[PDB]
């Protein structure tokens, strides 16, 4: 769809790439409002249909992410959303166009906290294709 | 379409909102989200927002479809506050595939009394 004529420019050298770039803590957002114990259920079964809602804690940024190839219901596969990689946690891949740079998102979550860590990466495939 | 600004994606413009406002109070003026490039009639928009202090600020009616290039929210409203004047940094989704994020940062203060 829509980009900025030098992706990896914009994505090196702009601070918000930058302070987002490298691991940091992430937590899901989803029913904010409600039990642990039916978040926590939220969460897998969200993730089992590839969507899912994690913020970046310190700066607040909150993203809706999409487990699936940029390209295109159906289940995941394990490379978007992995179970076993760690027991306890759940790794998870989502791609998209951020401010005008194609990037992936790669994080994992504690299926018991709902806290974790992740980050973005320029996806250099994707933002050539644009 | 009314008044807008840039967001940070050079796909979308949203409409200019309030520099401080009230919890939970109507918009002065109906939450608008304009792509610029074709987006398919439909395509489902979200706004998600937040800071620092509140990481994800509960909303009203963050949930809009394109129309024409344009995602009219119906009545949007930001509930969660910033707090110490910390204002929010507004996360417009555009759900095509993948999906289109652009962040507005600094989009508005929302304190329990306002202005």
């Amino acid at each position: 769809p829509r980009v900025v004529p030098d992706q990896r420019s914009k994505f090196e050298n702009e601070e918000f790439f930058r302070k987002l770039s490298r691991e940091c803590e992430i937590k899901y957002t989803g029913f904010r409002d409600r039990p642990h114990e039916e978040r926590q259920a939220r969460f897998q079964n969200a993730c089992r249909d590839g969507r899912s809602e994690i913020a970046f804690v310190a700066t607040g940024t909150n993203l809706s992410l999409q487990f699936f190839p940029a390209s295109w219901r159906q289940t995941p596969s394990r490379e978007y959303v992995d179970l076993e990689r760690e027991a306890g946690k759940v790794y998870l891949k989502a791609p998209m166009i951020l401010n005008g740079v194609c990037v992936i998102w790669k994080g994992w979550i504690d299926l018991q906290r709902l806290d974790g860590m992740g980050c973005l990466e320029f996806d250099e495939e994707r933002a050539q294709q644009e | 379409p009314g008044e807008l600004v840039r967001t940070d994606s050079p796909n979308f413009l949203c409409s200019v909102l309030p520099t401080h406002w009230r919890c939970n109070k109507t918009l002065p003026i109906a939450f608008k989200v304009v792509a610029l490039g074709d987006v398919p009639d439909g395509t489902l928009v979200t706004v998600m927002a937040g800071n620092d202090e509140n990481y994800s600020a509960e909303l009203r009616n963050a949930t809009a479809a394109m129309k024409n290039q344009v995602a009219r929210f119906n009545d949007l409203r930001f509930v969660g506050r910033s707090g110490r004047g910390k204002s929010f940094t507004l996360t417009i989704t555009v759900f095509t595939n993948p999906p289109q994020v652009a962040t507005y940062h600094r989009a508005i203060k929302i304190t329990v009394d306002g202005p």
